[PDB]
């Protein structure tokens, strides 16, 4: 989603919510979540730490830190190292989560490194091996099999789109690597939707199975209904028929 | 209350004495008059509110005392001073128009207007 | 035309022409309303909007994710289905009816569903 | 600034003029150093150079710098990399406007465009 | 290029915005005069209605409709077309007289059979008595209006300065005038042919009003429409601005890459 | 592309949108130029297509005006009507060459406005039929157009009469 | 000629000393072409 | 014009009309036709030769080819040796 | 110019055009294999232009007030203020006068486009008399610009007043 | 004016301004139409159109390429010919009679040609 829509907060809430499962027993229910902060102000990180200690949530979470003060090669190696820490949990069988905030800053870091290693620039000046860089990082998150002790390590990588350019090279490369998107719309954010989730650009292409059956039954077709609401309000601003109005009244509400 | 109106103006939209030129000759309305429908012919019209008198030159129209004491006068054009020499020039032309010339009927209407002018 | 058939080629040609028109008037549509389109064009645009929506077929391997049981429509059926639509035969029914459903028959049935 | 803050305890505020000219300058020094400029001709050390400048500025226990910067956006483009990097460092924006000054208001701050992220 | 084609297209969009802005303003000016006229017209009409009301009424068929030649006066043309069509269902034997090109086109399409008389060139100036009278004269001569045992006119009543409702009214035949319940609380004169005159007189007096009501609605619709146009254009300005900006960055980058590739060698 | 454009004696620009529009070949007439120009086409064909370029260009200009939805006067719509027919005349499905003897009539018909009347939808039908008609009756005329390749006064009259003869189809 | 046409001609004549405003002048002369129609078929426009 | 908008086909049409002179006599009124296909897949070329054989136009065509697989130097050399032909 | 300035006199140096100066530096750098930069103009082109343009100075009274007024001329390629050499110079300078081709064609000579002309020193050094009699002028022309597009019928009396005054 | 003479200059100044106005008005004319501009402008547009096609002066070597016979119009005469049109001395002459002909003298002859 779009830059500094307090992007971090959306993910942070996931970390917070898992506390009745994380302060819960059963190691599957105990996610141990790693927040990788790359290219972030020492101040911003300090606020995160204080926030985590305010919700007392620090004890179930790790912070790996690679602030913007920290040197460009350190930043380059920052996601990879963090993912190793995550894999120890995953390969401890324990379920975990890793939020890599923001991989867009990892791109800038690898760009710096590559350019200072003088390998000729790639598209958007991001080096040509950037696809490999991201892909090797990204696919190290997995739900393992019964053989491997049913490991988990969920991954939420936080991509900072420049100006809502959803065709930008670094984002598109990431989009193609990952499955699902939770695109966050600035227009809605401005028009007071927190959390601003644009369902038009949010998909989960592998998410539906995960849903607990209660939340499949009750929520049945609501994605469809609110993808009728978008259409409805698309052509609302022509004449409105009572059918359209009923959907609109429901949709808005 | 009197009503006098034109498409492009409203003049009195009762009023003490009104003198009107109609198919039925000339008709006068004073206070309550009994309810009439009369087509106003091309006309010289007088409206008096008290003793004050206003004189209108009227292109014909319709007059209707309504049974609620509304004297609806509607006509295309009404000040008599505004109508009043250029018209004399026209009257020469109108005589010429009758000579050559619906156009014949039109020129006849011009003759009616010429009579209407002679009153002025 | 030689390949699939003259009827197929003719049908496809018309589909292309209508859609190309819809894209062409896409600028005009945005700048000014649909009621500021020419009457001839307004029919074309209305047909094309329907055609565009008609073209979506939910997939059967996406059925889990979309949550819509997919459809598979015969090629012989397809040529017929669009042919009718081009002649506006079934065009008189909601755009929503056309949207995300299979064959012409399916659209008709979903019109009944909507009608209720 | 750091001497005041750290070693005389006094809170200070360090103004910077165009931070565009900080970027612009940095770009030149990179190019002079022979380091391949990155996208939109901005130094490969673009992130790091802002990073050093804008993290030295911070809240210490001793004191705190606070910095007011002037951002001369290049060709009123906000998606240019130099603005983007700048906005990352910025915490609040005070948006002086001439319209406001034309409403006779000095402060010239445009209330609807002034926004802070520590407005939280 | 991309860049120049974007830039010129953005200029096109700018020019479109400018024209729609300008038009909306000029329309407002034009609207003011239109409304002024409409008051005077309506006052005249109300007096005529005073007769018909007090008299009571008790009225193939004729259809008269009013639109301007010019487009871009909102959806007056097609909302009216639709309501004409609604009452064309009702009477299949209705002969349509179209006053205005826009309604002329739409109805001519819907049935080309019914178009018998049509006018042109109305819209340039606000309706005037001269126009109405002549239209009336032709309506009587050409269409033999009295023969139709119903006459109804459709026009647009300008409901609010932000709304317009197409509206219709029945013009009262000479037959209607004759048997009107109260016609004894008005002094008819047998020698005078007051029905054959009054029919004609209200044919025009009503018709002029219908045209006046419509004209104000049309110019008002144009004001409303041109306002919405400016807004739509503005959105496109913003959208293409983002495109321009993106394209601009890209040109710098792509060119830079070529230079770099050369330098590297 | 820049290098080649300078080198070549003409450019025959096509347009993708026009392919979809159903103009096949999709030649974008305005972008298509021949710098060396006429002196390499049949004399007859030069005569018939004399104002064909001008008409098409006018059609293009008019078409732009028409899409700004401004009210079009009848003179503009004469251009428009002529223009539409010409566009349909250009169309011709792939892998079907046409001899000059049977291109000279079609272009004559168009430029001499005989196509302007007949309905746009059935122009293609008319074209097929017109050629068939000339094959049937004025096949002598066709032989001459092939043989001398220039329309004489006699040929222009013959052709004029022939087109008129099948102007009601 | 209709009754209101009769009145019309009189009104036009009545607009003759000069003092005559634009609204008068427009109310006196206007240009229009009544396009008579038959069945589609069109007896070609002629000035109103 | 934009790629593969039957790009090959426009040119092929020229070849087809050259049947009319070719069938006839007087070589100064004939055009023999050399169609050069550089960089196109073997299958594309195969379609071309099939069309030309179908219209029996390979009774006057020469096809000079340098398919996509075949080396870049041979491709570079391909227009210039076609010219020689 | 500096010699005159040093003598404490006044002078006006008109650099016409720095655009060709730019090209020369480009030629030198590229030929000397010095690192290239944006828009294929040498990497330090900003530095060159800035050095030249900062020489112009209104001296202090300690330095016995003198001046070296300057008026750089930049040729825009397609009117692109976006272009790298224009952008740099625009930033360095203190005011711009922007001549406009459309105006030239419309016969306005000088073809200065008032809107795109600015002075950041401006009215500070205006003759007092001339200042008095031309505050109004700035505002009138500003209005004339806004009411320019209104020049297409039914036009408000106020707008028409603006138009008459503005055209004259 | 100091070079090519004041008369030459003035005639050409009138041409240049007229054409430039005409170009500016084209965008306006495109959507709004001719009847929304000023009366003065409408005459200027008509004049501009007359001037615009007066620029079409046949080439003597375009006999070969087309057939149009070139008209080598003298300098003194050309200044005169443009002046007349602008003065409106031949604004009674149709717009299309300025097309593909030389000087004013040729335009008058061409007016006769259209007249017949």
């Amino acid at each position: 989603g779009d830059r500094q829509t307090g992007k971090t907060a959306v993910a942070l809430d996931t970390i917070l919510n898992q506390k009745r499962w994380n302060n819960g027993s059963d190691e599957s229910k105990k996610l141990y979540c790693v927040y990788v902060a790359v290219g972030q102000k020492r101040s911003t990180v300090a606020q995160l730490v204080q926030t985590l200690e305010q919700h007392d949530a620090m004890k179930y979470s790790i912070i790996v830190a690679a602030t913007a003060s920290e040197a460009a090669p350190l930043q380059y190696l920052a996601p990879f190292t963090a993912a190793s820490i995550g894999e120890w949990f995953r390969d401890n069988g324990k379920h975990a989560l890793i939020v890599y905030d923001d991989l867009s800053k990892q791109a800038v870091a690898y760009r710096q490194l590559s350019l200072l290693l003088r390998r000729p620039p790639g598209r958007e000046a991001y080096p040509g091996d950037v696809f490999y860089l991201h892909s090797r990082l990204l696919e190290r998150a997995a739900k393992l099999s019964e053989k491997e002790g049913s490991g988990s390590l969920t991954a939420l990588p936080v991509i900072e789109t420049q100006g809502g350019d959803v065709s930008a090279y670094i984002p598109t490369n990431v989009i193609s690597i990952t499955d699902g998107q939770i695109f966050l719309e600035a227009e809605l954010f401005y028009k007071g939707i927190r959390p601003a989730i644009n369902v038009g650009l949010s998909v989960s292409r592998v998410g539906s199975a995960a849903q607990v059956k209660a939340l499949k039954q009750v929520a049945g077709s609501l994605k469809l209904f609110l993808a009728q609401y978008r259409e409805v309000a698309a052509f609302a601003q022509s004449d409105l028929d009572a059918s359209t109005k009923q959907t609109l009244v429901r949709g808005e509400r | 209350k009197l009503q006098f109106a034109l498409p492009h103006e409203t003049l009195y939209s009762e009023v003490t004495q009104v003198n009107l030129p109609a198919k039925s000759g000339r008709i006068g309305v004073l206070a309550n008059h009994v309810p009439t429908v009369e087509q106003l012919l091309p006309g010289v019209v007088e409206v008096m509110e008290g003793s004050n008198s206003k004189k209108f030159f009227i292109s014909g129209g319709f007059a209707t005392v309504q049974p609620d004491s509304q004297l609806c006068v509607t006509a295309i054009e009404a000040p008599l001073e505004s109508f009043s020499e250029n018209i004399k020039n026209l009257l020469a032309e109108a005589k010429k128009n009758v000579s050559s010339s619906r156009e014949a009927a039109e020129a006849a209407i011009q003759v009616e207007v010429l009579e209407n002018l002679q009153s002025v | 035309a030689a390949v699939v058939g003259q009827e197929h080629y003719d049908v496809a040609s018309k589909v292309q022409e209508t859609l190309q028109t819809y894209k062409s008037l896409q600028d005009i549509i945005a700048i000014l309303g649909m009621d500021e389109l020419s009457e001839q064009d307004k029919l074309t645009v209305e047909r094309a909007r329907k055609i565009q929506r008609f073209l979506s077929q939910p997939f059967a391997v996406a059925e889990v994710f979309t949550g819509i049981p997919g459809k598979l429509v015969r090629l012989k059926d397809t040529v017929a289905s669009f042919k009718a639509v081009l002649e506006g035969k079934y065009d008189n029914i909601p755009e929503h009816a056309f949207y995300m459903v299979g064959g012409i028959e399916d659209v008709v049935a979903k019109a009944e569903k909507l009608a209720a | 600034a750091e001497y005041f803050r750290d070693e005389e305890g006094q809170d200070v505020l360090l103004f910077i003029d165009n931070i565009f000219r900080f970027t612009q300058a940095g770009s030149e020094v990179s190019a002079l150093l022979g380091r391949i400029p990155s996208a939109v001709g901005y130094q490969p050390t673009l992130a790091t150079d802002m990073g050093l400048l804008q993290e030295r500025i911070t809240t210490t226990k001793k004191g705190s710098v606070t910095s007011v910067q002037a951002v001369y956006v290049p060709a009123d483009d906000l998606t240019d990399p130099a603005p983007a990097t700048t906005f990352a460092h910025l915490d609040a924006t005070t948006v002086l406007s001439r319209g406001i000054s034309e409403l006779g208001i000095y402060p010239a701050v445009d209330p609807l465009d002034s926004k802070s992220r520590l407005l939280d | 290029a991309t860049l120049k084609e974007v830039e010129m297209r953005l200029k096109s969009i700018k020019n479109i915005e400018k024209i729609t802005k300008t038009m909306k303003i000029v329309a407002s000016t034009r609207l003011s005069k239109a409304e002024k006229a409409k008051i005077s017209a309506k006052k005249m009409d109300e007096a005529e209605q005073l007769f018909y009301k007090n008299a009571e009424t008790k009225n193939k068929e004729l259809i008269v409709a009013i639109t301007s030649d010019k487009g871009l006066c909102g959806s007056i043309h097609s909302q009216l077309a639709k309501a004409v069509r609604r009452h064309l269902n009702d009477q299949p034997n209705a002969d349509i007289v179209t006053i205005g090109d826009k309604i002329k086109m739409q109805l001519l399409r819907t049935h080309p059979n019914n178009i018998k008389l049509s006018i042109n060139g109305i819209g340039k100036d606000a309706p005037t008595f001269q126009e109405s009278a002549l239209i009336a004269d032709k309506l009587l001569s050409v269409m033999k209006a009295g023969t139709y045992p119903k006459i109804s006119i459709f026009y647009n009543d300008p409901v609010s300065s932000l709304s317009f409702e197409p509206s219709e009214k029945p013009i009262f035949n000479a037959k209607t005038i004759e048997q009107s319940p109260s016609f004894g609380k008005f002094e008819i004169d047998t020698d005078a042919n007051v029905p054959r005159d009054l029919f004609e007189y209200t044919l025009a007096n009503q018709m002029l009003t219908a045209m006046a009501q419509g004209y104000a609605a049309e110019i008002s619709a144009r004001r409303n429409a041109m306002d919405n146009a400016s807004k739509n254009a503005g959105d496109m300005i913003n959208r293409y601005s983002i495109l321009y900006n993106r394209t601009r960055q890209a040109v710098i980058t792509n060119e830079l890459v070529d230079i770099i590739t050369g330098a590297s060698s | 592309p820049t290098n080649v454009i300078s080198i070549t004696d003409g450019q025959i620009f096509l347009e993708a949108e026009l392919f979809y529009k159903g103009i096949r070949p999709a030649i974008n007439v305005g972008l298509s130029v021949s710098r060396v120009g006429s002196a390499a086409q049949v004399k007859a064909l030069k005569q018939v297509a004399g104002s064909l370029k001008l008409f098409l260009a006018q059609y293009r200009e008019v078409a732009a005006f028409a899409q700004f939805g401004s009210d079009l006067d009848a003179s503009t719509k004469q251009t428009l009507v002529r223009g539409e027919r010409l566009t349909q005349l250009l169309k011709q499905n792939q892998y079907s060459p046409l001899a000059t003897e049977e291109q000279v009539p079609l272009i004559y018909a168009g430029v001499n406005g005989h196509l302007d009347g007949i309905e746009l939808s059935r122009i293609g039908e008319f074209e097929s039929s017109f050629l068939s008609y000339l094959k049937s009756n004025h096949n002598e005329l066709l032989t001459e157009i092939r043989e001398k390749g220039e329309l004489s006064k006699e040929l222009l009259a013959s052709l004029k009469s022939a087109t008129e003869s099948f102007v009601a189809t | 000629i209709s009754y209101a046409a009769y009145l019309n001609v009189a009104a036009q004549a009545i607009r003759s000393t000069e003092l005559q405003t634009a609204s008068v002048l427009n109310r006196s002369q206007t240009d229009a072409f009544y396009t008579q129609y038959k069945n589609a078929s069109e007896p070609t426009p002629i000035t109103k």
